[PDB]
């Protein structure tokens, strides 16, 4: 029965370590990603978050008819 | 926010053009074509100082 429905212990052991670490490594980019969030949402200072502004080049810099603009 | 300089009475004060508008209409071609450097430069002076205060002279 062994040897023809199943296989040795450290097949599933050697699944198991690779399936651990791979679900650690997803646990810990989660919560990365979540303060990632909260600091690029309080500062504006990432690429997240980038709220639009006026643009400069619909300025115009020509003489207004009046020398102080 | 800090206090504005202004210039002094005394720095305002200049020979005036006092004829009327009309007298200053029936010259202003000859006027123009006259005095026109130092106009030319005062307003050049005022466009680019964009600052009363800084083309008195
Ligand atoms: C001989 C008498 C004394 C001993 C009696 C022992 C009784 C055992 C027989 C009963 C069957 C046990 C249940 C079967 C469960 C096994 C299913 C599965 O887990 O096994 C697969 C194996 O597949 C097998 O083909 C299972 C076939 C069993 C299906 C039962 C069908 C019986 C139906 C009855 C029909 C009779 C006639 C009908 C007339 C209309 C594994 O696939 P595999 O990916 O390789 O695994 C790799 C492991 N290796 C490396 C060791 C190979």
């Amino acid at each position: 029965i062994a040897r023809t429905f199943y296989d040795g212990p450290e097949k599933n052991y050697e699944k198991t370590m690779a399936i651990l670490q791979i679900e650690a490594e997803k646990a810990e980019l989660r919560l990365k990603e979540l303060e990632v969030r909260r600091l690029m949402r309080a500062r504006g200072d990432g690429p997240w978050y980038q709220y639009p502004t006026i643009d400069k080049a619909l300025i115009d810099h020509s003489p207004k008819t009046t020398p102080d603009n | 926010p800090g206090i504005v300089e202004l210039p002094t009475l005394e720095d305002l004060k200049v020979q005036e053009v006092k004829v009327s508008s009309s007298v200053l209409k029936a010259a202003a071609h000859h006027y123009g074509a006259q005095c026109d450097k130092p106009n030319k430069e005062f307003m050049l002076c005022r466009w680019e100082e964009k600052d009363p205060r800084r083309c008195l002279e």
